[PDB]
Parts: C-alpha cells; sequence; structure tokens
C-alpha cells in the first residue's frame, strides 16, 4: 500500500519504468520504488517480478513488495546507496582500487552463479544496472531484460546485451546462446573497473566486432570452432593479432590477467562459468573492502 | 551438458512441488467439470497452432489456469476468459514474439472485450502472486532427450505428444508432478519407436525407477491407446505435422511388459 511510503526523489530510468527513492513512514526503512504505468502488463515486469521473487541471495537485489493497483504497478526494493556507473563518474581516477574492483567482481559471480543455477539470464550487465551500498556489497540489479531458460537452450531473443557489453555469439547471430553471454558482460565489466573506461565502446555491431577483434585476435577454425558457419560472419573480417593481457589491462596481476582471459574466451562453452570463476586464484586473498561516500 | 544442469534440474523438482496446483479442486467447483477443461485445453492448443506458440507456452498457461482454478470457482461462461488470460501471460512469459492483446480478444469469437481480458491478467496475477516461472512436462522433458544414446526426433517428438494429451485430462493427470509425467512418456515414447526402456543414467538423475513411474505410465499408456477416440483431438491433429515428425500416426503399443 502506497499510503506508508514518502517519495524523496527520481533517481532515473530502468530498463523499463522509472525508479525513485522513497521511505517507509512506519519502518523508517529507505526503499528504491519502481513504477510502471499500465497492452496490459508489460513482459518485462512479468520477467523481473516472477524471477526476482524467486531469486533470494545477498548480491542481487531483493523485491520487498509489489504494490498492484488498478492504473499503476509498483515494485518495492530495498535501498542501497548508488549504482557502480554513478559510483565510477564519482570515482576520482584513484578512487578504485584493486582489492575493491577484486571483491565486486568475486559478489557478482556470487550472484550470477546463483542466476544461472537457478536457470535465469540476466542479458543486461552493465555498470548501471549493478549497485553498491556503504559497506562493500555490491548486486546485480534490473531484471527487466532477464528470462528463464531451458534444458538445452531454445533460440531466444536476439541482439540482446547493451551494445559495448554484448558476447559475440550473439553478434554473430548464433542460433543459441546462454550463460556465456553474462559472463562476457561481467568480464567487459571487470576491465572497465581496473582501466576506467569501456572495454569495447561500439557504436554500431560491425564496431563492436572489429573493437573485440583487435583485443582478442579475430576468431578462427582453431579457437574458436563453428565461427566462420555463423551468421553474421563474414570471410573479408580483417585480421587482427591477438595482444598481450598485460597491455590491455596493464594494472592486473597475472591472475587477473588468466581470470579475464577465462571471462573473454571467444567459444561459449570454453567460456568460464560463474561457479567455476569463484575458485579461480585470483580470489585467494579477497577481502570486502569499503568504497568511499561519494554520490 | 553445462556446469548449471544438475542444479537446474534440482531447482525445477523444488519447484514443481510448489507450482503444483490442488489435486481435487474440480469437485469444489460449483459449475465446471474436468470435460469443460478438456474442451478449454484443446482450444489452447488451436490457439498455440494458430498463432505457432511454444509448446511451453501451452504447458505454462495450462498451469496457471490449474493454479487460479484451485482457489477460484469460475462460471462456465467465464473460463474461456481465464484461458484467454492464461495464454496471454504465458505468451508474454515465453515467447519472442507474443500475439497482441487484440488478437488474443479476435480468437475468443467476441465473446469478451480487451477491458475484460486486461483486467483478468491483472486478477490472474494476483491470484499466482506474480508466480509465473512454472516447471513444466516439457522443460523436464527436453533435459531427458539429452540422455538419448544416441537422439531420435521422432521419440523426442512422441514424448512431446504424450506429455501434451495429460494437459487435457485433470483426472487423472493432476495428481502426477510434471518430472513423472515428462519420465512416463520419454519411457512410453522411447518403447514405442525403438524398445528401449527408461535409462540407466535417468533413474540415477531423477531417482525415478520404472515402479516409481508405473502408476502414470499405466495411464499413459491407456490415454494413447484411447487417444483416437477421445472427444479432443486437436493435439492428434498437430503433432501429424512433419515438424513433429507426424509421430500422432505411430501405433501405440499393445503391452508395455511392465
Ligand atoms: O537501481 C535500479 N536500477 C534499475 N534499473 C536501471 C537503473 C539504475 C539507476 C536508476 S535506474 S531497477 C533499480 C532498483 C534499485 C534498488 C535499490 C537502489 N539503491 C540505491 C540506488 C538505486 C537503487 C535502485
Amino acid at each position: 500500500s502506497m499510503e506508508n511510503f514518502q517519495k524523496v526523489e527520481k533517481i532515473g530510468e530502468g530498463t523499463y519504468g522509472v525508479v525513485y527513492k522513497a521511505r517507509n513512514k512506519l519502518t523508517g526503512e529507505v526503499v528504491a520504488l519502481k513504477k510502471i504505468r499500465l497492452e496490459g502488463v508489460p513482459s518485462t515486469a512479468i520477467r523481473e517480478i516472477s524471477l526476482l521473487k524467486e531469486l533470494n541471495h545477498p548480491n542481487i537485489v531483493k523485491l520487498l513488495d509489489v504494490i498492484h493497483t488498478e492504473n499503476k504497478l509498483y515494485l518495492v526494493f530495498e535501498f542501497l546507496h548508488q549504482d557502480l556507473k554513478d559510483f565510477m563518474d564519482a570515482s576520482a581516477l584513484t578512487g578504485i582500487p584493486l582489492p575493491l574492483i577484486k571483491s565486486y567482481l568475486f559478489q557478482l559471480l556470487q550472484g550470477l552463479a546463483f542466476c544461472h543455477s537457478h536457470r535465469v539470464l540476466h542479458r543486461d550487465l552493465k555498470p548501471e544496472n549493478l549497485l553498491i551500498n556503504t559497506e562493500g556489497a555490491i548486486k546485480l540489479a534490473d531484471f527487466g531484460l532477464a528470462r528463464a531458460f531451458g534444458v538445452p537452450v531454445r533460440t531466444y531473443t536476439h541482439e540482446v546485451v547493451t551494445l559495448w557489453y554484448r558476447a559475440p555469439e550473439i553478434l554473430l547471430g548464433c542460433k543459441y546462446y546462454s550463460t556465456a553471454v553474462d559472463i562476457w558482460s561481467l568480464g567487459c565489466i571487470f576491465a572497465e573497473m581496473v582501466t576506467r573506461r569501456a572495454l569495447f565502446p561500439g557504436d554500431s555491431e560491425i564496431d563492436q566486432l572489429f573493437r573485440i577483434f583487435r583485443t582478442l585476435g579475430t576468431p578462427d577454425e582453431v579457437v574458436w570452432p563453428g565461427v566462420t558457419s555463423m551468421p553474421d560472419y563474414k570471410p573479408s573480417f580483417p585480421k587482427w593479432a591477438r595482444q598481450d593481457f598485460s597491455k590491455v589491462v596493464p594494472p592486473l596481476d597475472e591472475d587477473g590477467r588468466s581470470l579475464l582471459s577465462q571471462m573473454l574466451h571467444y567459444d561459449p562453452n570454453k567460456r568460464i562459468s560463474a561457479k567455476a570463476a569463484l575458485a579461480h586464484p585470483f580470489f585467494q586473498d579477497v577481502t570486502k573492502p569499503v568504497p568511499h561516500l561519494r554520490l | 551438458v553445462p556446469d548449471y544442469h544438475e542444479d537446474i534440474h534440482t531447482y525445477l523438482r523444488e519447484m514443481e512441488v510448489k507450482c503444483k496446483p490442488k489435486v481435487g479442486y474440480m469437485k469444489k467447483q460449483p459449475d465446471i467439470t474436468n470435460s469443460m477443461r478438456a474442451i478449454l485445453v484443446d482450444w489452447l492448443v488451436e490457439v498455440g497452432e494458430e498463432y505457432k506458440l511454444q509448446n511451453e507456452t501451452l504447458h505454462l498457461a495450462v498451469n496457471y489456469i490449474d493454479r487460479f482454478l484451485s482457489s477460484m470457482s469460475v462460471l462456465r461462461g467465464k473460463l474461456q476468459l481465464v484461458g484467454t488470460a492464461a495464454m496471454l501471460l504465458a505468451s508474454k512469459f515465453e515467447e519472442i514474439y507474443p500475439p497482441e492483446v487484440a488478437e488474443f480478444v479476435y480468437i475468443t469469437d467476441d465473446t469478451y472485450t480487451k477491458k475484460q481480458v486486461l483486467r483478468m491478467e491483472h486478477l490472474v496475477l494476483k491470484v499466482l502472486t506474480f508466480d509465473l516461472a512454472a516447471p513444466t512436462v516439457n522443460q523436464f522433458l527436453t533435459q531427458y532427450f539429452l540422455h538419448q544414446q544416441p537422439a531420435n526426433c521422432k521419440v523426442e517428438s512422441l514424448a512431446m505428444f504424450l506429455g501434451e494429451l495429460s494437459l487435457i485430462d485433470a483426472d487423472p493427470y493432476l495428481k502426477y508432478l510434471p518430472s513423472v509425467i515428462a519420465g512416463a512418456a520419454f519411457h512410453l515414447a522411447l518403447y514405442t519407436v525403438t524398445g528401449q526402456s527408461w535409462p540407466e543414467s535417468l533413474i540415477r538423475k531423477t531417482g525415478y525407477t520404472l515402479e516409481s513411474l508405473k502408476p502414470c505410465l499405466m495411464d499413459l499408456h491407456q490415454t494413447y491407446l484411447k487417444a483416437p477416440q477421445h472427444a479432443q483431438q486437436s493435439i492428434r491433429e498437430k503433432y501429424k505435422n512433419s515438424k513433429y515428425h507426424g509421430v500422432s500416426l505411430l501405433n501405440p503399443p499393445e503391452t508395455l511388459n511392465l
């Protein structure tokens, strides 16, 4: 019931709807409200609600309530501090230390492992959809573009995932894609946190692909069996050599470079799963450092 | 076989129990019957065929309806409205390109208005508490298909056919979990086409033995034998198509030797 909530401010717009900051007048709890105005109830909302009600994990945003009225639909979330995009925009150059990055990636992999173990593909992992609190936590948010997948997968919606974070199997138009697409996105985010700029900031599909190829090499049959038969593969693709990861992400240690490499593997089934990534030596000394407080 | 196949199977087994409709709800329904439900589900099959919807969407709609009717009394003149709203919701959940609301209004022969469909959608959502990601017979089947030695298209389509037939008849299939119906349908399809039986690898994955599936299997064998004589025929018509390898034209076995 909307009576108990006092809206504080608008935060922005997600995959769908508009997000507000609000306060429960009775408990004092600060909450995020995701409003949707009512073709009936949107697919995006139906999916987000159903899946987010199933998913209870420390690194997935907590959906507290669904306020279901005649003309308006409100999703009530726990309020944390800030999304990661804003955090990075607010951070000074030296403002995001490696231990925090390592902690954040470890946690994001936990949240994602949980999603995938519960047959959910997120399909829009980017800084804006990741939320941090003041105590060192980070959580997956905005499941509007998510879906429940089957075993084995069917063909699902094409051209999914925000362009900069979109996996090469989506770009090359493969009939099937699955959990590997979210890992690719996280790898791009990992590199972005370290270097403080987007890894592959393409403006179109071909630009996106060519940017990926210049970093990882142009894929051939050896690195990616079946690649030359993929619908949007072109034999005219320029050939670029793969570069050293010491040069792709210079501040990163040997273990970090190893993990990033496995997250950005061309072949989706050779690409590391979130579950397997949790045991990577990169996390041997992982802690939970606290971020700065600047908004 | 991903790193998550076991986790997902385990999770779907948990959720099928939580998503299970009330076995004896039709007795508590003052106006509708199993026959009326059979007519509805057969009609949903036609709708799925007309709009080329996923079988999964069909299975989801039926789950929503049965759960809705588990707590909500519905007059016979309103059953199709419940069914339409459920198919719409299943379509929004499962389909890349759901048919539009106006298209759902059209195939209800203008019995209902757009506003009615939309209001029924809201009510279904309220009653199901937005919990739409339910396990289905189809979801278990596609997992079981990975255990074929080797893969057989005719077996796959026959299993899906058999599992689809079970949707029509609340008596007796309401008492069986999706994972069990899928096991029965996979064994029955495997037996009809190849002569082989419920495989050891699935026995160990599911914990289900031939014996444990026998009750459901006996019912399904009977539905299969009696299928040509059933009042509702849309599923047999559907599974004649080359898309499903014309498996409904295949002969059911005389005995299962159980
Ligand atoms: O933060 C959220 N983001 C969503 N989709 C994209 C957007 C990012 C920023 C504005 S819109 S849905 C959502 C819910 C939510 C929950 C807790 C929060 N705590 C702090 C700040 C934003 C929050 C948003």
